[PDB]
């Protein structure tokens, strides 16, 4: 479960950080991200059958087992992006354009990312090495040999994007190891609030049938505690605040996003720079409403 | 009491419970099956498992029964224990291992004991690989289903059938592993009150088949506080409702009324909400045509008549609620207002009040029946009228072994021992009936006598107590003999209770029965009188008072009265069906506010859809004088648009304004509450029955519906794809919605329904509670409207003289049914099989005079009307005595007493 | 002394015919009636009869007497006939313990898994030949992906 | 390209839901109301109905589709493997109450995406067809009559 729930993340990882550097290039310089993101969606759409939402993930497993054939997919995109990473970053690297516009651009140090909350490749820009998949090993991520990109000081709008293309390169090194590491077990926990239960056992068994029909009716009772998870998603950190009061529902659930920081930092990033910088800051920021509004 | 210590937490809680008990009222869980906080503890399922060490110290303890050790003091137990909670997952495990894979089509789903603790326990991996042992079920009457299958022998069912409610019919059969609970044989079971196996069977064995045709969920039910109408008692029921009908009533735990037992009236008769005939909207009769109005038309047009007319009289019903019969009083002023009761029936119910509200006796709560040590029932058949206080008279018999049990140190909750050193011993019990009564069984003495010769046993027994109370004469040696052993019970009695009521059909059985009370509390005793009225409000009609039926009608035949507006009252069951419908016939303008199709409704000029209980709020008074507010359910409108069925105190309050301002107006329940405290003082506790709208627990309102409630968008989608606006409550503190508060530690008294996290079996109570089988946490919700009064009533002297048999003649005897005697209950079509063929008891003797035998036909005429029924025999009944069964339609509740005349053999 | 007391060895032959004495070889001295088990004769197939009369003998008011032996006697059953399957022998060893004294609600329990637990301790090997086939509940749905614990 | 080339949608894809038949031709729905519950929207209707026989079934079975986001949790939730999420995305109407669905526009003729599963076959409840004692693991019924010890 560990290493199918960060295969599905570096999936999405890398779909989210595509079409953030295929929009930033386009409007700022001159990386099609359509086909590249189609491969990544046919994938998740064969093992969630859903591909924008796939609400695959369970409270102690996946809801379903790897499909037969992920293997021959993953590894024909693991065999197409490393030439098309190539071409992104040669862009990148050579579009002086793309650098004139965006270097030195809503530019800030350390002290500014940690006075505004910024996380992510901000926060790596200026030069500090904070990623929680590292800080704060979680689902098995210790197990995997990545590195994460950090800057020399300074978050431009250049520097951030260049993080998040250097980011690409080790999500594809950690879905190799998934795919040629891949452990062979259950795929759902063997604890007695696994939701719902193995299907096959609710279908021939009653104990498991009892389980499976309260889990999905009143509800899984979590007991009376407070918990929280941070991890290192496609924007920054993103956590969950659970409260539960001993019942089947939460009694609060807080979820910390990193863009709702992102935009607050904005004012004291921009002011004396011009509507056009604002523009590409609003680009280097990888952020979305939903993330900020919640 | 005690200090325990469970889990290194130490607690202090009462020695004389047992640990399961006492840790369930702690809020701790233990899993348990086969204890019941009423049943006792008899230790089989093994499930209650916990560790005990001897001291501090012992760090190997052993595994005991929580249910079957005693809350010592010093007591060191952990239900944490790694073998206590393996123990308890196996003995789930071993009890799965025969059982069937019918959860998604069983109707105990999501509301499951066996469920529950399954989860409780943690077990969701089967490793048993054999084969399942299987049951035939069997067939066991119109209400309540059979799948043995799904058992678990935990012996609840048997323990409370047999051992709490005395019936013989259900038993534990076979050996080892095939051991079946059943009936001995196909057939209905025959207790009044089988029907609270639903709640006590911890699986899906026994369950309610009247739900079972429309089943639902219970996340997917609307439940509300309500009270049962189908009798006086005033038990606490949960209605609930899905797609706009009433699914199942379910029982709310009162601590003091109705605890957690109903009977199969209240139970299984309320399919009269759900009939398709009920008016639906305001209709007015135009010679031939009916045209169907709406609320301001209605109020509009009705006023204009009533404006015009000479004198407006209002008819009021027992099965009315406080608030309605209020709203006509006010709309036709008190001295047009009138009881739809028979004068008699109003002279009984007056003198039964007036025993209770100024008689110096107290009148104990249905719970409170349950601690009498000696009780005589002077001519009510209460197992028929009012069921439950049968259930409590006979807990309050089984008190000599109870009492025994004590003197050897027994616990209270050890019920096996109790019962053993009980044996056939009981406390002193004596019924008095016109023929057989089905407390017979556990009765000292049964007095089959005509009512009047009833009467003077009462009086004989209160002048042996008290030579001061007035002496009857006629008394045979013999019938002295056995009332010396009554008047001996009563006067060793500690505690006696003394039980009468108005359906005996005589005001001198009332007046004995006060006399006897009397006399007890003269010889400084703790006597109780409790008294059996006939509907869910007479008591409250009773208080408020008012001209008689009979009156009524004179005001409508001297034409002195143009208007009548009769409100949910048939007037058949009260008064002659001839009288009353010539006497409407001459009424320029007759209006109906009633929820069900009566007769009358048929000459009616204009018919008023008010709602019933499921769709009403109000305030209701039971025998005990306790005011009782009953809430909304669900509201009509949702699915039907159309619908226009409002409260009949709306529907009066309204038609008044329109009358004196020519505007609506549509109060709220709490303007009209008011409105009757201020008018009416003796009716001013009805105010503290239950908080106002206005009630919220930290700022929410109380919900209807569980928090899991499916079909949001979708329940009305064929209607309009568009979702409709939650229905809005400006009458109760509950919404129509899940968006409120069912906490069950909620500062509340009034709890729609019991759930809580792990609990979703009516077990749940338990977390609702101050302690298991005890009250509700912050009390139990129902006002008494009086105290016991400081002085008492003087003897009554009128004894009557004994019954003589006359030629032609035949004194009408009550027989009452359970099911069949209430009016509501038996237009429940699942009623219909339950309740009694036609027919008249004869004694054998008069039987062989007339020539006939059973199963004849005989013709009689009673109101200018020859009457055809079948003749069965009853021996118990005294000649010149004829039997019918009172409430059955044709048969109206007055008919006692009357006499038939020409009875001869048919054709 | 009787079917429900633990079975002993040649070894334990010497010991007094007393309380105590039997008592601390791990048995009880019962009736005194003794009986005698040759070689010819399974341990499996005669416990398997011991708990069939255990089994049908029980009244039925307990769950851990009433639905616990029967589930012994299918394993036995399964273990003579070689359909045993691997964690049987820990489930009759289970069932010995958490149907021991004060868990039942009488001691007819207690005394089945005497003779039980005896054979499983002294004669473990004729046991294990019965378990001959891989563990299997649950028969495979076409469509569902099955959970496969490790 | 659409709609001339048709799209390849895997087999576990979510889309149109609907109620499938078993093996026996029978409807696999037994009417427990668990799809329902489980739905985050409310967006399943349904009433337990009975065959003379004692099947359970459902009387009516609604589905506003115009509330449905294809989650698959109801699919998740049958014991019975009636509802299924079938590989289908075009359901495009022009008046929003044509999105609601009834059991017409929903039972198939077919098992679908699981072939062969029959859970009365599997249940204690006897039906027309399956006695007591005929079902998966599940021996026949003993009288408590009987002779044997
Ligand atoms: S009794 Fe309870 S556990 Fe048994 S099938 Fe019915 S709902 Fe399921
Ligand atoms: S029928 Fe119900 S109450 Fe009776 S033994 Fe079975 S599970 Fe217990
Ligand atoms: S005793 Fe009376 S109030 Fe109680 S449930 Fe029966 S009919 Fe209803
Ligand atoms: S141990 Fe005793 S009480 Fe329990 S089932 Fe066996 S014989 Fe009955
Ligand atoms: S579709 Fe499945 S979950 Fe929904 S009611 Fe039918 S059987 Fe139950
Ligand atoms: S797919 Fe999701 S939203 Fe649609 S009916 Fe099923 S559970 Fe409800
Ligand atoms: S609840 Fe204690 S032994 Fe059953
Ligand atoms: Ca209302
Ligand atoms: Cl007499």
């Amino acid at each position: 479960v560990n290493v199918i729930r960060v295969m599905l993340s570096e999936l999405f990882r890398i779909n989210s950080h595509l079409l953030y550097i295929s929009t930033f290039i386009q409007d700022v310089g001159a990386f099609f991200a359509f086909t590249d993101r189609q491969k990544i969606y046919d994938l998740v759409e064969a093992i969630t059958g859903f591909r924008m939402h796939p609400a695959w993930f369970r409270i102690g497993g996946v809801a379903h087992d790897l499909p037969r054939g992920w293997d021959r997919l993953l590894r024909e995109f693991l065999d197409w992006m490393p030439k098309r990473l190539a071409s992104y970053e040669k862009a990148a690297l050579q579009n002086t354009i793309l650098k004139g516009r965006s270097q030195g651009v809503a530019a800030y140090g350390a002290k500014e990312a940690l006075e505004w909350g910024t996380t992510g490749a901000g926060l790596r820009a200026t030069g500090i090495d904070f990623d929680v998949r590292k800080a704060r090993p979680y689902s098995g991520y210790e197990n995997f040999d990545f590195e994460i990109p950090v800057g020399g000081g300074v978050s431009d709008c250049y520097t951030r994007v260049m993080l998040k293309v250097e980011e690409l390169r080790q999500s594809l090194r950690i879905l190799e190891q998934c795919l040629n590491n891949m452990p062979e077990g259950p795929f759902k926990a063997d604890h007695p609030l696994t939701t719902p239960p193995p299907k096959e056992r609710t279908l021939q068994h009653i104990e498991t049938l009892i389980t499976h029909f309260l889990q999905v009716s009143w509800g899984p009772v979590m007991p009376a505690n407070e918990s929280f998870q941070m991890i290192e998603a496609t924007k920054g950190i993103n956590s969950y605040y659970l409260t539960s009061d001993g019942s089947t529902m939460s009694y609060r659930t807080r979820v910390r996003t990193p863009s709702f920081a992102h935009l607050q930092q904005i004012p004291a990033a921009i002011r004396g720079s011009l509507v056009s910088d604002l523009i590409v800051y609003l680009g280097s920021i990888d952020f979305v409403m939903s993330d900020v509004d919640r | 009491m005690a200090t325990i210590h469970v889990d290194g937490k130490e607690y202090e809680v009462n020695g004389a419970d047992n640990l399961l008990e006492a840790c369930l009222s702690l809020g701790l869980d233990i899993p348990y099956f086969c204890w019941h906080p009423a049943l006792g503890s008899v230790g089989a399922c093994r499930q209650c498992a916990v560790k005990q060490y001897q001291n501090a110290e012992d760090t190997r303890g052993r595994l005991v029964m929580s249910c079957m050790t005693p809350a010592s003091d010093g007591t060191f137990i952990s239900i944490d224990d790694e073998e206590a909670k393996q123990f308890r997952e196996s003995v789930v495990e071993w009890l799965m291992t025969n059982h069937p894979h019918d959860c998604p089509v069983c109707e105990e789903g999501g509301n499951c004991h066996l469920q529950d603790m399954t989860v409780m326990t943690g077990h969701s991996f089967r490793r048993y690989r054999f084969t399942k042992r299987t049951h035939r079920n069997q067939d066991l009457g119109p209400f309540i289903s059979h799948e043995m299958n799904r058992c678990i022998a935990c012996y609840r069912c048997v323990r409370y059938y047999k051992d709490y409610a005395d019936g013989t019919d259900l038993g534990v059969y076979g050996a080892h592993d095939n051991v079946y609970f059943g009936r001995p044989e196909d057939g209905t079971l025959e207790s009044e009150f089988s029907g609270n196996l639903v709640e006590i069977c911890p699986t899906g064995v026994f369950t309610d088949k009247t739900h079972s045709e429309r089943y639902n969920r219970k996340w997917d039910m609307q439940f509300a506080p309500s009270i049962c109408q189908q009798c006086s008692i005033g038990c606490n029921i949960s209605p609930g409702e899905r797609y706009g009908e009433l699914r199942r009533i379910e029982n709310r735990y009162n601590g003091t009324v109705n605890h957690y037992f109903l009977c199969d009236r209240g139970r299984f008769g309320y399919g009269y909400v759900n009939l398709k005939d009920r008016p639906r909207q305001p209709v007015q009769r135009r010679g031939d045509d009916f045209i169907t109005l709406n609320a301001e038309q209605a109020m509009q047009g009705a006023a204009d008549i009533l404006r015009q007319s000479k004198k407006v009289i209002g008819i009021g019903s027992p099965r009315a609620s406080v608030e309605s019969n209020f709203a006509l009083r006010e709309l036709v002023g008190e001295e047009n207002f009138y009881t739809g009761i028979a004068h008699g029936e109003q002279e009984r119910l007056q003198l039964a009040l007036k025993v209770l509200r100024e008689g110096g006796i107290y009148t104990p709560a249905l719970r409170e029946i349950e601690s009498y040590d000696a009780v005589l029932v002077l001519g009510e058949d209460v197992t028929q009228t009012g069921a439950r206080v049968a259930l409590a008279v006979r807990q309050a018999v089984k008190g000599k072994a109870r009492e025994m049990a004590a003197a050897q140190k027994v616990a209270d909750w050890q019920i096996a021992a109790i019962l053993n050193i009980g044996q056939r011993a009981k406390h002193p019990l004596f019924v008095t009936n016109v023929d057989d009564t089905r407390l017979d069984d556990i009765a000292a003495w049964t007095y089959r006598a005509p009512v009047e010769d009833q009467a003077r046993l009462g009086f004989a027994i209160a002048h042996a107590l008290d030579n001061s109370a007035p002496a009857v004469d006629g008394i045979e040696p013999e019938l002295q003999s056995k009332i010396d052993v009554i008047v001996q019970a009563l006067a060793g009695a500690k505690k006696p209770l003394i039980i009468s009521g108005t359906n005996a059909g005589s005001l001198e059985v009332i007046q004995a029965a006060a006399n006897v009370a009397k006399a007890l509390k003269g010889r400084g005793a703790d006597v109780g009188i409790t008294m059996i009225a006939r509907s869910v409000n007479s008591m409250g009609l009773g208080i408020m008072g008012g001209g008689s039926l009979e009156e009524a009608l004179t005001e409508l035949e001297t034409g002195r009265a143009d208007a009548v507006v009769v409100l949910e009252n048939d007037l058949h069951r009260h008064a002659s069906a001839i009288r009353v419908n010539a006497a409407l016939a001459k009424a320029p303008l007759v209006m109906v506010v009633d929820h069900q199709r009566t007769a009358i409704m048929e000459n009616a000029h204009l018919v008023l859809s008010a709602a019933s209980f499921a769709e009403s709020d109000g305030t209701v008074i039971n025998n005990e004088g306790r005011a009782q507010r009953f809430f909304q359910v669900y509201d009509p409108a949702y699915y039907d648009s159309k619908t226009v069925m409002l409260e009949s105190w709306r529907w009066l309050h309204s038609l008044h304004s329109t009358l004196l301002s020519r505007e609506v107006d549509w109060t709220q329940l709490d303007h009209v509450i008011d409105a009757v405290v201020a008018k009416i003082p003796e009716l001013a506790g009805i105010k503290d029955a239950a908080p106002d709208a206005t009630f919220r627990i930290r700022g929410q309102k109380l919900a209807r519906e569980p928090h899991r409630y499916s079909g949001r968008t979708a329940m009305r989608a064929n209607i309009s794809v568009h979702e409709p606006r939650q229905p809005q409550d400006i009458d109760t503190m509950f919404t129509f919605s899940m968006e409120g508060n069912n906490q069950p530690t909620a500062h509340r008294s009034q709890v729609p329904f019991a759930w809580a996290p792990g609990w979703n079996s009516p077990q749940a109570w338990n977390k609702f509670q101050d302690e298991v089988g005890g009250k509700l946490r912050f009390g139990d919700p129902g006002v008494r409207l009086f105290e016991t009064s400081e002085n008492g009533l003087d003897y009554f002297t009128s004894v009557p003289a004994r019954f003589q048999p006359q030629d032609g003649k035949w004194r009408i005897a009550p027989y009452y049914h359970l099911f069949g005697s209430d009016e509501l209950s038996q237009r429940a079509p699942v009623f219909q099989s339950r309740m009694p063929q036609p027919y008249i008891k004869l004694n054998p003797a008069d039987a062989a005079k007339l020539g006939v035998n059973a199963g004849t036909r005989v013709s009689f005429s009673y109101d200018g009307n020859t009457v055809t029924l079948p003749v069965e025999i009853a021996e118990g009944l005294t000649a010149g005595q004829v039997g019918l069964p009172m409430g059955m339609s044709g048969i109206a509740p007055v008919l006692a007493g009357a006499h038939l005349e020409d009875l001869k053999e048919a054709q | 002394g009787g079917a429900g007391t633990d079975f002993l060895t040649e070894a334990h032959l010497d010991l007094p015919m007393e309380f105590e004495s039997i008592g601390k070889a791990g048995s009880r001295l019962g009736t005194a009636l003794a009986m005698a088990v040759d070689h010819e004769i399974n341990m499996v197939s005669l416990v398997r009869n011991l708990e069939e009369f255990f089994a049908r003998e029980s009244c039925g008011w307990c769950t851990p007497c009433r639905d616990g032996l029967p589930w012994s006697v299918k394993i036995l059953r399964a273990l003579e006939r070689g359909e045993g399957q691997p964690g049987d022998i820990e489930t009759l060893e289970q069932l010995c313990r958490f149907l021991g004294p004060g868990k039942t609600f009488c001691a007819h329990a207690p005394g089945a898994v005497e003779p039980l637990q005896s054979a499983i301790k002294y004669f473990r090997e004729e046991f294990e030949a019965g378990i001959k086939q891989p563990f299997s509940n649950t028969h495979l749905i076409n469509g569902i992906q099955p959970n496969l614990l490790k | 390209m659409y709609p001339e080339e048709p799209v390849y949608l895997p087999p576990r894809y979510r889309g149109r839901i609907v109620l499938t038949r078993d093996p026996d031709g029978e409807e696999r729905c037994v009417a427990c109301n668990l799809c329902a519950v489980a739905c985050p929207v409310g967006c399943i209707s349904l009433q337990k109905a009975e065959t003379k026989d004692g099947r359970w079934y459902p009387e009516f079975f609604r589905i506003n589709f115009s509330r449905c986001i294809f989650c698959g949790l109801c699919e998740e939730a049958c014991p019975t493997t009636a509802i299924q999420l079938t590989p289908d995305f075009e359901m495009g109407e022009y008046k929003r109450q044509d999105l609601v669905y009834e059991k017409e526009d929903l039972l198939i003729s077919g098992p679908g995406k699981y072939p062969e599963y029959n859970f009365y076959r599997m249940a204690g409840m006897a039906i027309d067809g399956k006695d007591k004692g005929e079902a998966e693991n599940e021996a026949k019924p003993i009288d408590v009559k009987s002779l044997l010890p």
